């Protein structure tokens, strides 16, 4: 049976497929909503690394609705895709990108090795290295303040114990596994006491 | 259905050995697939024992379990590991292992189990429990000294199920299992109908058929 | 670390009338993401694996039947079976998923109650063939009877024994209810030449009287 036929399908392509991806210190985030999801697309794909969900099943929501989706997008290492998980610390958990420890979606990575590096060196992604506090989960910081490592006080100037605070990784093509990038999609689901807009095919 | 769990067969392993018994996930989207381990001692409840995503290989444990066992994983053949490297008595039980896609969500697919025995074999010995002399008579076998579990027993090569009762086994002090399967039939026939039981033990690969009749 | 603590252990229920379990976890398990409990529930049958029926606290599972139903909040939760049917007897767990380490309740048993039945009780000699081996066997049968409760008391003599005998319970029937017990009695061939009356006296509620059923060594 030809079926289903459904056009609000939710945008989940322009989000994966975006020829462009962005820094994960200014990672890009995507509403969804007002759409069918039909999410077999994403975990019948041969084409991911990793594809962790945490207290949701991927398998079991093309029944299920919900208030809104949120798709998390950026790039890091493949060293770095462990932090992008509940519970984690590090660079990128720390002054990059949070989860909270009771986060409920999914983890999604693949490696960009043939997108994100040129035999120069791609130096477009960059990281934050120093950040006075830790990111609150889902907190995004973009400012480009100098940060103070020492008792002394910089005046917007790049010294001694005065770091720019945004480092730029150095994606080339003959880069070591966990060298090369890796996109990053992050779904995150909310259900609130709100009609719900996400729902699957079934219903 | 979206996802089934194959289980490595039976194992019969001497105290010492090391052992790996797999599991394998045959469906799509194995990708988005946790397993665990749960073990079940024999009459006792679930336990679980740890859990691997196979993408990344990352591994959480029980602290009743960890250091005690290794669960690997090859994502290539979208199979789980659990393995021993030197096997206690304590260590006999059936393992199941269970999946579900993501972490933190429930185990809605599980494998038949493994069996795992961590001992010698040995056959049982087959005795009649002969009936005694209007209404109706019951006789039976005795299934006695054997290990390990199970043995199988049919009456007249299978043409006998009604009002059978094969009872469970229970571990004697000697280490051996000892179990009765008992039948009751009119008393008429007891002067006619022949009543066989057979008893099979695949461990020990010993087969009896024993005939039951009254002492006289 | 979180501890699941179920009760009752067992649970006897009439076919048709409600069966309540309680589970007791020693910490919450509320995601406040999705307003959900994430607690489960399992029934297993012997040489079965588990089957999951609930989840998220109150979530059917496919192929559960419309009379299982899961409820409770915060720390106690509940399973409930109405309209208990005969294939409903099997072992109940709560499990948490909330937080690796995933753990289980200790387990609860649900049998079918019925009206008391008293048992037809049966006492078996040793053969001669186990005698020329060296031990002796006696076998005691209490057939077809409920409640599961039944004292019974090898006799050797006259003697009461202790310390030298394994009983073993069927499972319970599906059509009438009723489980099946055996008393073996073990002594060497020795003891065993050495008395006459072998007797053994069942206890029952069943019985108005204890019923006892003996045989007197070669006869
Ligand atoms: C629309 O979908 C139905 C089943 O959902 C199908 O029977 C029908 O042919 C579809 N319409 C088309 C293919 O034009
Ligand atoms: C775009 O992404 C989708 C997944 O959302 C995928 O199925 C499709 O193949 C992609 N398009 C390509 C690779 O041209």
């Amino acid at each position: 049976e030809t079926g289903p036929n459904i056009t609000n399908l939710c945008p989940f392509g322009e989000v994966f497929n975006a020829t462009r991806f962005a820094s994960v210190y200014a990672w890009n985030r995507k509403r969804i909503s007002n759409c069918v999801a039909d999410y077999s697309v994403l975990y019948n794909s041969a084409s991911f690394s990793t594809f962790k969900c945490y207290g949701v099943s991927p398998t079991k929501l093309n029944d299920l609705c919900f208030t809104n989706v949120y798709a998390d997008s950026f790039v890091i290492r493949g060293d770095e895709v462990r932090q992008i998980a509940p519970g984690q610390t590090g660079k990128i958990a720390d002054y990059n990108y949070k989860l909270p420890d009771d986060f409920t979606g999914c983890v999604i990575a693949w490696n960009s090795n043939n997108l994100d590096s040129k035999v120069g060196g791609n130096y477009n992604y960059l990281y934050r290295l120093f950040r006075k506090s830790n990111l609150k989960p889902f907190e995004r910081d973009i400012s480009t303040e100098i940060y103070q490592a020492g008792s002394t006080p910089c005046n917007g100037v790049e010294g001694f114990n005065c770091y720019f605070p945004l480092q730029s990784y150095g994606f080339q093509p003959t880069n070591g596994v966990g060298y090369q990038p890796y996109r990053v999609v992050v779904l995150s689901f909310e259900l609130l006491h709100a009609p719900a807009t996400v729902c699957g095919p079934k219903k | 259905t979206q996802m089934q769990l194959v289980q490595s067969g039976t194992e019969v392993k001497k105290p010492g050995e090391s052992l790996k018994i797999s599991c394998k996930g045959s469906g799509y989207g194995f990708i988005t697939y946790w397993i665990g381990w749960v073990r079940q001692m024999p009459g006792k409840g679930l336990e679980w024992m740890g859990i691997i995503y196979p993408g990344d290989s990352e591994t959480r444990y029980s602290p009743s379990f960890q250091g005690q066992v290794t669960i690997s994983a090859d994502k290539s053949i979208n199979t789980a590991y659990l393995q021993w490297s030197s096997l206690k008595a304590s260590d006999t039980a059936i393992y199941y292992c269970a999946g579900g896609s993501g972490i933190s969500t429930p185990m809605d697919v599980w494998g038949q189990g493994t069996t795992v025995t961590v001992a010698s074999t040995k056959g049982p010995s087959v005795f009649p429990l002969a009936p005694s002399s209007g209404g109706t008579a019951a006789l039976g076998c005795l299934v006695k000294d054997y290990f390990p579990e199970p043995v199988t027993v049919s009456w007249n090569s299978g043409a006998l199920t009604s009002g059978v009762h094969t009872f469970p086994a229970v571990l004697q002090s000697s280490g051996l299992y000892s179990l009765s399967s008992v039948v009751t039939v009119p008393s008429s026939s007891l002067g006619t109908q022949t009543y066989i039981c057979n008893v099979n033990h695949k461990p020990s690969n010993t087969k009896v058929d024993k005939k039951v009749e009254p002492k006289s | 670390d979180i501890q699941l603590t179920q009760s009752p252990d067992s649970l006897a229920v009439s076919l048709g009338e409600r069966a309540t379990i309680n589970c007791k976890s020693s910490q919450s398990v509320l995601y406040s993401s999705i307003n959900k409990n994430y607690l489960a529930w399992y029934q297993q049958k012997p040489g079965q694996p588990p089957k999951l029926l609930i989840y998220w606290a109150s979530t059917r599972e496919s192929g559960v039947p419309d009379r299982f139903s899961g409820s409770g909040s915060g720390t106690d939760f509940t399973l409930t079976i109405s309209s208990l049917q005969a294939e409903d007897v099997a072992v109940y767990y709560c499990q948490q998923y909330y937080s690796t380490p995933y753990t289980f309740g200790q387990g609860t048993k649900v049998e079918i109650k019925r009206t008391v039945a008293a048992p037809s009780v049966f006492i078996f000699p040793p053969s001669d063939e186990q005698l020329k081996s060296g031990t002796a066997s006696v076998v005691c049968l209490l057939n077809n009877f409920y409640p599961r409760e039944a004292k019974v008391q090898w006799k050797v003599d006259n003697a009461l024994q202790s310390g030298n005998s394994q009983e073993s319970v069927t499972e319970q029937d599906s059509k009438d209810s009723t489980y099946s017990l055996s008393s073996t009695l073990t002594l060497s061939k020795a003891d065993y030449e050495k008395h006459k009356v072998y007797a053994c006296e069942v206890t029952h509620q069943g019985l108005s009287s204890p019923v006892t059923k003996s045989f007197n060594r070669g006869e």
